[PDB]
């Protein structure tokens, strides 16, 4: 199986430097072009740079020339993007992709992508609060409950339920940027009313930028 | 540089419909045009390359064509899992460039939301802030009005909404509206109410609680 | 329509 | 300025799709008509009924 | 790896820039190592950052 895995993305101050890696497996990067492509609210999908590891030839987008460099280590089957003099406009998901693989003249595999956030704001871990099921969150024999993941920076956070064993009926809402400059989101799940009190429900919250990992048991309130 | 212009920006159609989206290059790109799909939480995925050729594993209901500098992507029989954004990309000249995308949504029957409300947690109340959450589950279409009232006074400027993308199983939406107050303000008022207006309801639905009640 | 990191989707 | 033209696409078999075009009024207009003409190749001659001063269109295809 | 006298020169200029912090200085040096074809562009962007941080 062909795979590309980006790593290295994170919060960086304007003017700062970051280095991304793109680890390839299932093919040899000597046989293809490797590209970096980014995706942002402001510019959508935007090509950044490419390299042909066989001969080392590179090309760059005008907007990153001089500030970014692309390179590759064929012995580690890995490509890199050095990112200097960073600006707000560089905030984006960075993907690596291959081109010309197996004779296909398109980008036929893309990695999951890694988020780069260019900001002077500080890292902050979320508080995780229960959304307890109650007489006000049930109807038709089913009940809603959840977790409120509040006041974190930067993105991303991940939320799962019962260590990923619970997926049916889950809605994890898009993160919202609050006026404070911090993010917040809720994740809810709908379950049988009759399961409350017998089945344990835990939301697993991870905010890697702050090394925050919370497992929150959510249950009906006391009275 | 070459620009790629995609139309329409949004297209909504029923399961089984034939849908066509378009991409225009600002100058000759030969056939060097690819189409990508991006599903919710996903990376771009290759569908069509060299204007008209289907990538391996892509369903045969997808097809592409070229006429001069005009390119089309067609889905012959729209499936629920085709709900996604679609992007075209030319690789004829450097820099390779992408279109702005076309969002494709699924039409389905009207469904009223299930409406629920959650007081601030006691845990949160230990700090100085209260979040009150109103939840609208599994409704269609997306349009919905959610208004907050506190002791019957209409609230404004102190809530935020978030809406999921269409569900993979039933093509519905869900929405959260979060009302944020100081602890002090929350403890000063009694009745917290979310009022929901939606096409599937015969009249607006109010869900409420009194602070302090179990 | 505008791309959102959180969903990896255009929002219109 | 930036406007959104909302379009109903009404096909001869009664099926209905909806679409949006954004840009200046003049650009969005042109793109809507261009898209209509393209669909007309497969779905038959189109007719376009403008309402809301041009900002909403009903486009019916003859089949 | 080894370098020619031009490459060595670009290194020397960045090494000496008084208004870069050490993260920036080494990021740019890394770029010179990454892609020799970009030496002039990289030097130019280092100069601009150095000047703006005077
Ligand atoms: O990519 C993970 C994203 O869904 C969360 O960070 C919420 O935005």
């Amino acid at each position: 199986e062909v795979q590309l895995v980006e790593s290295g993305g994170g919060l960086v101050q304007p003017g700062g430097s970051l280095r991304l890696s793109c680890a390839a497996s299932g093919f040899n990067i000597k046989d293809t072009y490797i590209h970096w492509v980014r995706q942002s609210p402001g510019k959508g999908l935007e090509w950044v740079a490419r390299i042909y590891p066989t001969n080392g030839y590179t090309r760059y987008a005008d907007s990153v020339k001089g500030r970014f460099t692309i390179s590759a280590d064929t012995s580690k089957n890995t490509a890199y993007l050095q990112m200097n003099s960073l600006r707000a406009e560089d905030t984006a998901i960075y993907y690596c992709s291959r081109w010309g693989g197996d004779g296909f003249y398109a980008m036929d595999y893309w990695g999951q992508g890694t988020l780069v956030t260019v900001s002077s704001a500080s890292t902050k871990g979320p508080s995780v609060f229960p959304l307890a099921p109650s007489s006000k969150s049930t109807s038709g024999g089913t009940a809603a409950l959840g977790c409120l993941v509040k006041d974190y920076f930067p993105e991303p956070v991940t939320v799962s339920w019962n260590s990923g064993a619970l997926t049916s009926g889950v809605h994890t809402f898009p993160a919202v940027l609050q006026s404070s400059g911090l993010y917040s989101l809720s994740s809810v799940v709908t379950v049988p009313s009759s399961s409350l009190g017998t089945q344990t429900y835990i939301c697993n919250v991870n905010h890697k930028p702050s090394n925050t990992k919370v497992d929150k048991k959510v249950e009906p309130k006391s009275c | 540089d070459i620009q790629m212009t995609q139309s329409p920006i949004l297209l909504s159609a029923s399961v089984g419909d034939r849908v066509t989206i378009t991409c225009r290059a600002s100058q000759d790109v030969n056939t060097a045009v690819a189409w990508y799909q991006q599903r919710t939480n996903g990376s771009p995925r290759l569908l069509i390359y060299s204007a008209s050729f289907l990538y391996s594993g892509v369903p045969s209901r997808f097809s592409g064509s070229r006429s001069g500098t005009d390119f089309t992507l067609t889905i012959s029989s729209l499936q629920p899992e085709d709900e996604a954004d679609y992007y075209c990309q030319q690789h004829y000249t450097t820099p390779p460039t992408f279109g702005a995308g076309t969002k494709v949504e699924i039409k389905r029957t009207v469904a009223a939301p299930s409406v629920f409300i959650f007081p601030p947690s006691d845990e949160q109340l230990k700090s100085g802030t209260a979040s009150v959450v109103c939840l609208l589950n599994n409704f269609y279409p997306r349009e919905a009005k959610v208004q907050w009232k506190v002791d019957n006074a209409l609230q404004s400027g102190n809530s935020q909404e978030s809406v999921t993308e269409q569900d993979s199983k039933d093509s519905t939406y869900s929405l959260s509206s979060t009302l944020t107050l100081s602890k002090a303000d929350y403890e000063k008022h009694k009745v917290y109410a979310c009022e929901v207006t939606h096409q599937g309801l015969s009249s607006p639905v109010t869900k409420s609680f009194n602070r302090g009640e179990c | 329509c505008q791309f959102d990191f959180s969903t990896x989707r255009l929002r219109c | 300025s930036e406007v959104t033209i909302k379009v109903n696409l009404i096909f001869a078999d009664g099926k209905i799709q909806t679409a949006e075009f954004k840009g200046t009024f003049e650009e969005a207009t042109a793109e809507a008509y261009r898209y209509a003409a393209l669909l007309a190749k497969v779905n038959g001659e189109y007719t376009a009924d403008l309402e809301d001063g041009g900002n909403h269109m009903n486009i019916k295809f003859a089949g | 790896g080894s370098y020619n006298k031009d490459q060595q020169s670009a290194f020397y200029e960045i090494l000496n820039m008084p208004n870069l912090n050490e993260a920036q200085r080494n990021g740019f040096i890394q770029s010179l190592k990454d892609d020799p074809s970009q030496s002039t562009n990289v030097l130019g962007e280092a100069k601009k950052l150095n000047e703006s941080q005077a």
